[PDB]
DNA sequence: GCATCCGTGAGTCGAG
DNA sequence: TATAATGGGAGCTGTCACGGATGC
């Protein structure tokens, strides 16, 4: 889902 | 900035205000064709005016 | 899409000219000649 | 001791005076000595390696 | 599966008597640190070579003593010694005892050292102590024979009451730095290139190092021969 | 020699509030509506945290994640502008031969107003770095010219000197004085501070300026 | 191996149906076991009554409805592209007023989606999921005006698409104004219509003094109650004439109509609840023997006025409180698609009775079925709650059925989306997980339902607790919503018991969600477990209580993206509930009562039970699911064995033996190496690709259409122009590649011929085609062909024909082909592996095992994790996790450490000690001692402070032991590490993200049409983006030949790119860049706004960039 | 949307030096396409252009020494890296590339703090300047190594980070 | 780096005119296929292959080489283009 | 001179 | 190509902050 890609 | 330890010069702030102090209002037009609170360019009416001065006018 | 006025594209560098001795000791002699 | 500080201070340094080429190697340098002394180093993470200390 | 290819080509860079370096290329994957490390064991423990393992200095009770007359503390007169390269002219030839007196203003260097058989000093230009008016130097060192490094209290060697150890530097070797890099031979990627960089102090030179120190190795390798 | 201490002092990995929860404790935490609430966690994340403990400090966790995500779009637009307004600003000549300049301060009034407080190191460094004297200075026996780019070891000298009561303010060539049309010039400009020397003409001066404000944007 | 579990909490109550969510909701909305004259007023029955009867003279009347059994399987309908689905029909009656003429008949309505066993569906072959939204419940709310402190404002809100909000506000010039439809208006008015004297309202809101003198106006009261609805419509509508009726129809409609609005049966009993009345129907108002008579109106209005007043017992509204948000789950949703369509339905059956003949008219004539079977399509289809369901391992299908979405028609939009609702709610506690959200725009409006959580009928999410009585916990378990929990003091799951009694001086309990030390006389209840603090996935972190809850969120995310491998295996150090997660999941088959195994394939396993009867299950084997993991099920039983009831037949995916498999159990060590590991990249040693560890087969799908075309059919054969017969080597007659081949980049999968575009052959075609003497061939070759970066084995053909038995395609498709093919995929470099505690990173080097740290007993260690990763991210629980990872692996056992009960430190230490034993007194008795290298590292870990000076080699080696380290040494020198290192054996997993996936290259290939620019994508062979920042990044480099090429030669500029192709292959530097496609695009664009753009020189004189070609 | 550009995982490089990356063999082989049909064809590879192409159409149809000619055609010649969201100007920075095995591509440690670039799965996307002149602003300019210092603070921005500072301090 | 980069941007006055020059210099030497070098024999660049050194096909490294060995003039205005064009094309046909 | 209306903004690749 | 027929029908409601144009 975004960030640093957990999703 | 300084808060969160970036360390960054004045100088491109200073650019960026600059660009904020670009422009200028007529107060009186004088003997050109502004308006009074005509917005326009320091640089023009500077420019403008040096004409005006060296015109006499 | 036009190259921009800056870095390479700026008036100050971009007209710039290169040219080795002998290429440029050439042309100076046709200029000699006339 | 070298830490982050020092080393930055160090690559700028090396900029000024010897120039961008030989800072480049320099940083390379760093790079593999780093890297490898780091291997041998014996750094690790157990969970006895946080400390709590008496004081608290 | 199948798998044939060429012996590597053995390349050689050499300047002077001091250092060399030394690239063998393509080797199989990890070859490059399999041949790299046990000849920089070797290089730097097991190349024979020479040090000076005792000093006496007349008047001169301890190492931390100083000498009237001379600038230099026992202390730095005993690091120059350590930096003194002798070379042994025959294989039969263990320890030697070297003597040196000299007096009045002078700056005594390695060459003054009185010569002996079969004894050749690399370095004559080496500076060993100063002496200023009324200055007096006379001093034997023990020159011995032996192999890596070995601190003056392991060794303890004394010809006498005051004869001060000294650290003993065997190694000819100064530094081994070898390095591996990735290479390829046609559509093998993962093949090694093997660098070394050997520095010596010229009285055996880093060819003569490397070839030594392989052929240590494969006379190690003939003991698992006879059980 | 600790890892956790080593990499911490290093500069390698952590800083101490982190090595604290590790070691320490958890600390206090935030209930959602903002207001810190009055009992902390105790357990450090090497006792491990009870079950309610967790849960408090979800909310913050929580706010701090919604705070990132959120961040980055505000940023990112607030680069936008300042590109779309700085642009056209390249350095387009050598000098523009303005007389005008700024003063940059060397002292600024304390918080108790009671008097001047030099200022700290990294705001002075900030502002003088690689700047164009726009006038004389001298200072303990030495002469920065009219001209002269200040150098880091300019920077520190005119900080001693601040200190030695010579000078409290230093003269400068800026882009808010430049007369440059278009653009800016290559002394009022100074520095290209990434090759630690005078800015090469051509160097567009806006879009590095505004990237260099937007860059960090997400630190904030 | 033994399996040791730790923790002295004893759930009183297993883990509910996981996957109840989705399946009791849609069975209830359904009622298709319920005998029809059973069935409640809920569900799709519901939309039934509510569009029924149809009037305006004939009037269609429902009676009852039934759903057929589905046409096809499940498993036909993924084949075939098919929706699983069962045929519904309406028994519906037309009857003549007048005449009294009854025409009864059942209609075919068309055909309704049915969910799977396991909560799915099966759209058009995909798999679907309907995911639950959340949203503010229906009812009156009352909340601080942020403007003006002291006024509030009243808000009666209904369910979605039920009819308006209406806002009830006291203004500043004292009078209180009603908001419908962002009209404000006097509440008065319509307080006359409803037929209020101002005398009973004078008695009723007398109380409060200020407000009542504001509400009164003479001028409303000198109406009457048909002046006042008059008076009231003409406000609402201006311009409409205000007939009675008409108003009478409209105020109806507005208000009192339950048709037009509906308070849900939640937003019925809150508003109940709140405004301390009792509700007939669930609308406003009602229309009662030619009148119309108030319901919430007047509560409201005096709850409002009370609560300005400040009258105790009257408080604002928590909108975030997990008491006024609720779930519309897949029954709700669906059955409101259903209403919509069913009223668009009512509407033609209108027309038709209007317009049709008179004297015969059947239902069949008056009702088409289509609307209302477009409206399910298009929920079910184009729908955002309408997911594309992820398979990708079994713990993903069972999370993703789970999710709740604050998303979608009648929810947020990421705009409105503020940092409130975002929150974690303290009500959140034991229904709506903490910590798995997405990190990104999503974070905290897409959640997850906690492990124990339950939705009730009303739509609120309740938890699990324990009724205490006098210190004492009963087994008596409740479940409440988050009003309810408000009500009670809740003691910790933790709280010492003896017996079921409390034993403790002091507990930790809540009190409205605020931590509270009570004695044990003050408990009302306590919780069921940690475990229903947080979700399925979350619930799969063992050491959860030492991660940091940020690491949490990425190990609960990431454990959703593992892959199934074929050599998968359960993790080392289990939470305890892996079985219920593979079992739950319907991933692994079981066995249905107490029996014996009668038969056991690899296709097949035939159980015979206690009724003697045989019972033969049949095993999906090599399925490829949606995301392309490879979906098949492997028996784990023998011929001959017993098995009791629930005993495991058969291991489907990411399951061994029952127990889930996400990933593998390696063996790591803490320290860097080299540089490889630096910033998060990962090394491995190529042991584990040797053994096919992380090793995972995918399928991938191909489909190729041959249609009809005006210039000649298309064709699949084998006979294709300008190719060899090493091209057609694994070609079959028909022209389809056989199974069993293996296909690379290039290779045909099925041979397709199409006819030329007509096309007059330029004269260099003509003159080669004379001198070669070849006639041009009227078909060339479009065959498929594998793409790019892809290839494997062909496991499969399908191949569907028109004029084929049970075929029919769309229309103008002659023939369809479809070609599975499976690789193999080796973990390589630049896949993404984790943990479950949030330890991410891509893999970045695979060393052979000589290179490999290793112990000093021969064995090289597995995976090389930095240490630097550890003390910036606070998840601690995978150095635990590696420390009795190492005890385990010496002990050769595997551990259950359930969430916050769990393996604490000396218990791992005493695990670590028999361990050591086993690891070290092995070596003392074959004979050899302490090595000198393990010496060197003791004298370090001596300086360190690691170990007691003075104790002997063994007593310090294991004193290292202890804190789970040991000394390694280098593969590559044989020297030792310096100082002792950190090993164990860890659970890592294969992630999704897989650079094969993502590798992409072009130089030049498809351009879009209007833009005349690269497509993107790497399915459609595209270029990669250069944005605006990019452009910003070349400015500021004042690089402005390559930023121009970005511009010009490399997208748009047509001339441009073709002349620096030709450039490029005859070795000239390219050409001077043109004017960039899209700039005349710009300019058309803009004359197309009638704006004139002209290019002009410095002259000032017009430039033409079209070349003649645009002027006349 | 631009052609000759491509994309891929990064992965850490630290046995290259500060101007190289890792660049894939296959990436390589599309990206400099029509080079290296010219360059196959300047030796016996290929008859023409064409055949060039059509050899390299598929996969199983290519050889060893197409790979050598790959070799000598990006000799010399720098690819940029860029990551997004690119913040300020370094995160497009010049490489000469150096082909690999593998799909991935490899950064080197020192640039990873500009681009703001970690190992955890982070892709960057690869351009090929065409022009002599792109090429020679891609080298001179926009090179790894030529840019030291932070344009904003005029601070090292490339400098010993985590693993490098942990073993010099060590 | 680029090999004597810190002296190359030494010779000129702006960075970006070192570029100009450079890729001028390149293309020269790609239209006159390096006839024109000011480089002699063993100054020229090479490229290690599989049969042995050979000629380095890259035109901006020889243009920089060149450029440090000072041979090469550069500047605004040094001769007209076409007169330029057509001399270098005497002296080097291609 | 000041409340309130309307219009318009609200991050980048990637895939879908 | 002819009985007569005579004013429609969904809204979609949890951001926000600004700037600039009308209204007391
Ligand atoms: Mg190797
Ligand atoms: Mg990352
Ligand atoms: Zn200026």
């Amino acid at each position: 889902a975004x960030x640093x890609x957990x999703g | 900035y300084r808060a969160q330890g970036v360390k960054l010069h004045d100088k491109h702030i200073e650019i960026v205000v600059r660009q904020m102090m670009k422009y200028v209002e007529v107060t009186d037009p004088g003997d050109s064709r502004l308006l009074e609170g005509q917005v326009l360019e320091k640089w023009d009416v500077e420019a403008l005016n040096e004409r005006l001065i060296a015109e006499g006018k | 899409g036009r190259l921009i006025p800056a870095g390479t594209g700026s008036d100050f560098v971009r007209f710039t000219q290169v040219v080795d001795q002998k290429t440029l000791k050439a042309i100076e002699e046709a200029r000699k000649e006339a | 001791p070298q830490e982050k500080n020092s080393l930055k201070d160090l690559v700028y340094q090396a900029f000024l005076r010897l120039g961008m080429e030989k800072t480049a190697r320099l940083l390379d340098a760093l790079k593999y000595y780093g890297f490898t002394f780091s291997t041998t180093s014996g750094i690790t993470i157990g969970i006895d390696d946080a400390v709590i200390p008496e004081e608290k | 599966l199948d798998s044939k290819l060429k012996a590597p080509v053995f390349t050689v860079r050499t300047q002077g008597r001091e250092y060399g370096e030394f690239v063998l290329e393509p080797l199989e994957r990890g070859f490059g640190v399999t041949l790299g490390n046990p000849l920089r064991r070797i290089l730097l423990s097991s190349i024979p070579g020479t040090a000076v393992t005792s000093v006496y200095i007349e008047d001169v009770l301890h190492e931390f003593s100083t000498i009237p007359g001379v600038k230099e503390d026992v202390v730095e007169i005993i690091l120059n010694l350590k930096e003194l390269v002798v070379r042994f002219l025959n294989p039969s030839l263990q320890t030697v005892t070297l003597l040196l007196k000299a007096e009045g203003p002078k700056e005594v260097k390695a060459r003054d050292f009185l010569p002996v058989a079969d004894v050749e000093i690399m370095n004559p230009d080496l500076h060993i102590a100063t002496l200023e008016e009324g200055g007096r130097l006379n001093m034997e060192v023990r020159v011995d024979r032996g192999v890596g490094y070995v601190p003056a209290e392991k060794h303890g060697i004394k010809d006498r009451i005051n004869a001060i150890p000294v650290d003993a530097v065997f190694s000819p070797v100064r530094r081994v730095a070898f390095q591996v890099e990735d290479t390829r031979l046609g559509q093998r990627t993962d093949l090694d290139k093997l660098t070394l960089r050997i520095w010596t102090d010229g009285s055996v030179t880093p060819l003569e190092a490397l070839n030594q120190a392989v052929e240590i190795l494969r006379e190690h390798l003939t003991y698992f021969s006879n059980p | 020699f600790n890892p956790l201490y080593v990499m911490a002092q290093s500069g390698a990995r952590g800083n101490p509030q982190q090595i604290r929860q590790l070691c320490g404790l958890r600390g206090l935490m935030q209930k959602p509506s903002g207001e810190t609430f009055e009992v902390p966690v105790r357990s450090s994340f090497r006792e491990g945290l009870t079950v309610l403990e967790y849960f408090i400090s979800s909310h913050g966790a929580r706010k701090g994640g919604a705070d990132t995500a959120l961040r980055t779009a505000d940023s990112g637009y607030l680069t936008r502008k300042l590109v779309d307004v700085t642009h056209e600003i390249v350095v387009r000549e050598a000098d523009c031969g303005t007389t005008n300049y700024i003063s940059v301060p060397l002292f600024q009034p304390d918080e108790v107003t009671r008097s001047l407080r030099l200022r700290k190191r990294a705001d002075i460094e900030a502002g003088l770095y690689g700047r164009v004297l726009a006038r004389e200075v001298e200072v303990l026996g030495v002469r920065l010219e009219e001209g002269r780019y200040l150098s880091m070891d300019d920077v520190h000298l005119l900080i001693k000197a601040a200190e030695a009561g010579e000078i409290q303010e230093v003269p400068v060539r800026s882009p808010l004085t430049c007369q440059t049309r278009y653009g800016v010039c290559q002394k009022c400009y100074g520095y290209d501070l990434s090759m630690a020397r005078p800015v090469s003409i051509g160097e567009a001066v806006g879009i590095v300026a505004a990237q260099s404000i937007g860059e960090p944007g997400t630190q904030l | 191996m033994e399996i040791k579990r730790f923790g002295r909490i004893r759930e009183v109550i297993p883990l509910p149906p996981l996957t109840e969510i989705q399946v009791e909701s849609y069975r209830r909305a359904l009622q298709a076991d319920v005998p029809p004259e059973k069935r409640e007023n809920v569900g799709i029955q519901a939309a039934f009554r509510e569009t029924f009867p149809i009037e305006e003279g004939l009037v269609l009347d429902f009676l009852e409805y039934r759903l057929g059994e589905p046409p096809f399987p499940q498993d036909e309908c993924r084949e075939k592209d098919l929706t699983y689905q069962a045929p519904l029909y309406a028994r519906l009656q037309l009857i003549h007023k007048d005449t009294g003429l009854i025409k009864e008949d059942e209609v075919f309505l068309g055909h309704i989606p049915l969910m799977t066993e396991d909560g799915s569906f099966i759209i058009n072959g995909a798999d679907r999921v309907i995911v639950s939204q959340i949203h503010r419940s229906p009812g009156v709310y009352f909340t601080p005006d942020p403007a003006r402190p002291g006024r509030y404002i009243a808000s009666i809100i209904p369910l979605p698409k039920r009819g308006p909000w209406i806002d009830l506000e006291v203004e500043p010039n004292g009078v209180v104004s009603m908001k419908v439809n962002k009209r404000k208006f006097p509440l008065v008015l319509l307080l006359r219509v409803l037929g209020y004297d101002q005398e009973t309202l004078a008695r009723e809101l007398g109380a409060y003094g200020e407000l009542v003198q504001g509400l009164m106006d003479e001028s409303v009261f000198a109406m009457r109650p048909e002046e006042a609805l008059i008076r009231l419509f003409t406000l609402l509508r201006p311009g409409d004439p205000p007939k009675r009726d008409k108003a009478v129809a409209y105020v109806y409609g507005l208000i009192a109509d339950p048709r037009r609005y509906d308070l849900g049966e939640a937003g019925r009993y809150k508003a109940e609840e709140k405004l301390g009345i009792r509700l007939s129907g669930r609308t406003l108002a009602r229309f009662e023997d030619g009148e119309f008579k108030d319901e919430v109106f007047l509560p409201t209005l005096r709850y409002l006025f009370a609560l300005t007043a400040g009258v105790p017992g009257h408080e604002v509204d928590d909108i975030d409180h997990l008491g006024n948000r609720r779930i519309r789950t897949v029954g709700e949703l669906m059955t409101d698609q259903f209403r919509v369509g069913l009223a668009r339905l009512a509407r033609g059956v209108r027309e038709r009775m209007l317009m049709g003949s008179e004297d015969s008219l059947t239902p069949a004539k008056l009702v088409n079925s289509r609307p209302l079977e477009a409206a399910i399509r298009e929920f079910f289809s184009r729908s955002q709650l309408s997911q594309f369901k992820d398979e990708t391992n079994p713990l993903s299908s069972l999370r993703h059925k789970r999710r709740i979405s604050a998303l979608g028609p009648g929810g947020l939009t990421r705009e409105r989306a503020g940092f409130d609702v975002r929150d974690v709610h303290r009500t959140h506690y034991g229904r709506i997980c903490p910590v798995e959200t997405p990190e990104g725009a999503n974070i905290g409006l897409i959640t997850s339902l906690a492990a124990y959580a339950r939705v009730d009928e009303l739509g609120f999410i309740r938890t699990p607790y324990r009724r205490v009585v006098g210190g004492v916990v009963t087994d008596e378990v409740v479940y409440m919503t988050a009003t309810e929990e408000d009500r009670y003091t809740i003691a910790q799951a933790n709280t010492p018991l003896e017996g079921n009694r409390i034993a403790a001086e002091r507990v930790v309990a809540r009190r409205k969600g605020e931590p509270v030390i009570v004695s044990p006389e003050e408990v009302e209840f306590m919780d069921v477990s940690p475990k229903q603090v947080f979700s399925v996935n979350t619930n799969l972190i063992p050491f959860l209580e030492h991660d940091d809850a940020n690491r949490a969120l990425m190990g609960s995310n990431m454990q959703t993206q593992a892959v199934p491998l074929i050599r998968a295996q359960a993790p080392v150090v289990m939470t305890g509930l892996e079985e219920r997660v593979v079992r739950d999941s319907l991933a692994a088959l079981y066995a249905e009562e107490d029996g014996e195994v009668a038969k056991v394939d690899g296709n097949r396993i035939v159980v015979r039970y206690e009724d003697g009867r045989l019972v033969e299950y049949p095993l999906r084997r090599f399925y490829r699911s949606n995301q392309g993991t490879a979906l098949d099920q492997r028996p784990r039983v023998v011929v001959g064995q017993r098995v009791r009831k629930g005993d495991l037949l058969a291991d489907g995916p990411a399951s061994e033996n029952g127990f889930l498999a996400l990933g593998q159990n390696v063996l790591v060590a803490i320290m860097p190496f080299d540089g490889y590991n630096f910033e998060d990249a990962i090394v491995i040693s190529e042991e584990l690709l040797k053994r096919d560890f992380y090793t995972s087969i995918h399928i991938e799908r191909y489909e190729i259409e041959a249609r009809d075309t005006k210039l000649g059919p298309e064709r699949i054969t084998r006979d294709i122009p300008h190719l060899s017969e090493a091209a057609l080597r694994d070609l079959d007659e028909e022209g389809v590649v056989r199974i069993g081949a293996e296909v690379k980049p290039g290779d045909i999968l099925v041979g397709r011929t199409s006819f030329k575009g007509e096309s007059e052959p330029t004269p260099e075609e003509r003159l080669l085609r004379s001198i070669f003497g070849e006639k041009a061939r009227d078909v060339k070759d479009t065959s498929l062909r594998v793409p790019p970066g892809e290839g494997g084995i062909v496991v499969r053909t399908v191949r569907l024909r028109r004029g084929d038995p049970g075929v029919e395609l769309k229309p103008g498709v002659r023939e369809v082909v479809r070609v599975y093919v499976a690789q193999k995929r080796k973990l390589q470099v630049g896949d993404k592996l984790a943990n479950r505690h949030g330890n991410k990173g891509v893999v970045a080097k695979i060393l052979p095992v000589e290179d490999m740290p290793h112990l000093p007993d021969g064995t090289p260690v597995d995976v090389i994790l930095n240490p630097l990763g550890v003390p910036s991210r606070m998840n601690l629980g995978q150095i635990l996790e590696t420390h009795l990872g190492l005890a385990g692996y010496f002990l050769g056992q595997r551990y259950i450490s359930p969430i916050f009960d769990g393996a604490k430190e000396p218990e791992i230490k005493e695990l670590l000690a028999q361990a050591f034993e086993v690891y070290f007194g092995k070596r003392k008795g074959e004979g050899f001692g302490v090595d000198k290298r393990e010496v060197e590292v003791l004298r370090r870990a001596e300086k360190l402070g690691l170990v007691t000076p003075g104790k002997t080699p063994e007593e310090q080696l294991k004193e290292l032991f202890l804190q789970g380290k040991v000394v390694l040494y280098d593969g590559r020198t044989g020297e030792p590490i310096e100082g002792p290192i950190v090993v164990g054996q860890m659970f890592i997993m294969k992630l999704y993200h897989m650079v094969e996936d993502k590798m992409h290259a072009r130089s030049t290939g498809p351009y879009s049409l209007i833009t005349q620019q690269p497509l993107g994508g790497k399915a459609q062979f595209g270029g990669q983006r250069f944005g605006e920042m990019e452009v910003w990044a070349l400015e500021a480099y004042g690089a402005a030949h390559t930023l121009q090429e970005m511009l010009t030669l490399k997208s748009d500029d047509i001339e441009g790119r073709n002349a620096a192709y030709e450039a490029i292959i005859k070795g000239e530097d390219v050409p001077e860049p043109s004017v960039p496609e899209s700039f005349r695009v710009l300019v058309k664009e803009l004359q197309a706004l009638a704006l004139d753009v002209q290019t002009l020189d410095e002259k000032d004189n017009p430039v033409d960039i079209f070349e003649g070609l645009a002027s006349k | 949307r631009v052609d000759y550009s491509g994309r891929s995982v990064i992965v850490v490089g630290p046995q290259l030096k500060l101007h190289q990356c890792g660049l894939p063999k296959r990436m390589a082989l599309e990206l400099f396409k029509p080079f290296l049909l010219k360059k196959m064809e300047e030796k016996g590879i290929a008859p023409n252009v064409k055949a060039a192409r059509r050899m390299l159409e598929r996969q199983r149809d290519i050889k060893d020494e197409v790979w050598d000619a790959l070799e000598e055609v990006i000799h010399g010649k720098v690819v940029l890296l860029n990551r997004a969201p690119t913040l300020h100007r370094l995160g497009i920075q010049a490489f000469q590339p150096v082909l690999v095995e593998g799909q991935s591509i490899q950064l080197h440690p020192l640039v990873c703090e500009a681009f703001n670039a970690d190992f955890d799965g982070d892709q960057m996307a690869v351009h090929v300047p065409l022009s002599s002149f792109a090429q020679a602003e891609a080298r001179i300019q926009m090179l790894s190594a030529h840019n030291l210092l932070s344009p904003a603070s005029g601070e090292p921005l490339a400098k010993p980070s985590r693993d490098i500072i942990l073993g010099l301090y060590y | 780096a680029e090999p004597g980069i810190d002296k190359l941007f030494g010779m000129v006055d702006s960075k970006y005119r070192l570029t100009v020059v450079v890729a001028k210099r390149a293309q020269q030497l790609l239209r006159h296929g390096f006839k024109n070098t000011v480089l002699e024999p063993e100054e020229r660049p090479k490229m290690q292959t599989l049969e042995g050194l050979f000629d380095d096909p890259n035109a901006v490294t020889w243009a920089m080489k060149e450029l440090l060995t000072g041979r090469l003039v550069f500047g605004e205005n040094l001769v007209p283009e076409d007169r330029l064009q057509k001399e270098m094309e005497r002296l080097y046909p291609v």
